[PDB]
């Protein structure tokens, strides 16, 4: 996350972090339930063996809420493609259930039509992660969050040197220096409605981080609600 | 009109059925007696920042 702020105690409880063999985060995730994590398909090529950590805000100290979980099943979208990042979505079933507590709770899954007409037309969503703090800076040791405006679809298509498919949406700023960045991929994009937070996006890609005339691109969760439901029953 | 007017007074999801607003809630909430508000069924309901 470039810019924004630290998540304060209890403010981003649905954040998950995918960790490599060396216990280093390389991608984010969203807690959907006691057994399921939402992440990006492209993240499943960034490591051979990985685990999921939840309840963490400072990767430099033991806060007492942290829990590491093993993955029982990786469910990647079968139409995902590396050339365009179309269908950039995966669901993970954990070996053991997540015990909810302070800093550990799920985000809500919305219904499609309501989310698209009511959530996706709000001014902003919120993105979060332990990712890079500069286009070529080091990763954050602190979980951060950032309010990102929804961006007009036509304007987004005009600014992009890469195809924006029906399974993607744009959010962020034209020139202001705030954006998601490397290592935030797979992480939550949530929308607040009457003090309840619903999953609306997954951190997917972007031409650098926070560049002038460029926006952050997210997987459009609302187009995947039936697929997510199927994956979570099996 | 209906759901386009302040979300039809619904706490969460709003749907129109035969010129009428129908409210509903995410999994883990139950629709209150007034047919509009959403009540958590147990601890740590989805979508809420944690306070304990
Ligand atoms: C253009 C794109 C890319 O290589 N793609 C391959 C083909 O499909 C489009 C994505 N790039 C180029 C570099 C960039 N990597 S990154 O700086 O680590 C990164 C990753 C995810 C991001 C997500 C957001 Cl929302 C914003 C900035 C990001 C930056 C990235 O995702
Ligand atoms: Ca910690």
């Amino acid at each position: 996350i470039v810019g924004g702020q630290e998540c304060k105690d209890g403010e981003c409880p649905w954040q998950a972090l995918l960790i490599n063999e060396e216990n280093e985060g390389f991608c984010g995730g969203t807690i959907l339930s006691e057994f399921y994590i939402l992440t990006a398909a492209h993240c499943l090529y960034q490591a051979k063996r990985f685990k999921v950590r939840v309840g963490d805000r400072n990767t430099e100290q033991e806060e007492g809420g942290e829990a590491v979980h093993e993955v029982e099943v990786v469910i990647k979208h079968n139409r995902f493609t590396k050339e365009t990042y179309d269908f950039d979505i995966a669901v993970l079933r954990l070996k053991t259930p997540i015990t909810f507590r302070m800093n550990v709770a799920p985000a809500c899954l919305p219904e499609r039509d309501w989310a698209e007409s009511t959530l996706m037309t709000q001014k902003t969503g919120i993105v979060s992660g332990f990712g890079r703090t500069h286009e070529k800076g080091r990763q954050s040791t602190r979980l951060k969050m950032l309010e990102v405006p929804y961006v007009d679809r036509n304007s987004c298509k005009l600014s992009s040197s890469f195809i924006i498919t029906q399974n993607m949406f744009c959010a962020g700023y034209d020139t202001k220096q705030e954006d998601a960045c490397q290592g935030d991929s797979g992480g939550p994009h949530v929308t607040r409605f009457k003090d309840t937070y619903f999953v609306t996006g997954i951190v997917s890609w972007g031409e650098g981080c926070a560049r002038k005339g460029k926006y952050g691109i997210y997987t459009k969760v609302t187009a995947f609600l039936k697929w997510i439901d199927r994956s979570m029953k099996t | 009109k209906l759901c386009s007017l302040d979300n039809g007074d619904c706490d969460q999801f709003c749907h129109e059925e035969q010129n009428s607003v129908v409210c509903s809630c995410a999994r883990g909430y139950t629709l209150a007696d007034n047919g509009k508000a959403c009540i958590p069924t147990g601890p740590y309901p989805c979508g809420k920042q944690t306070l304990e």
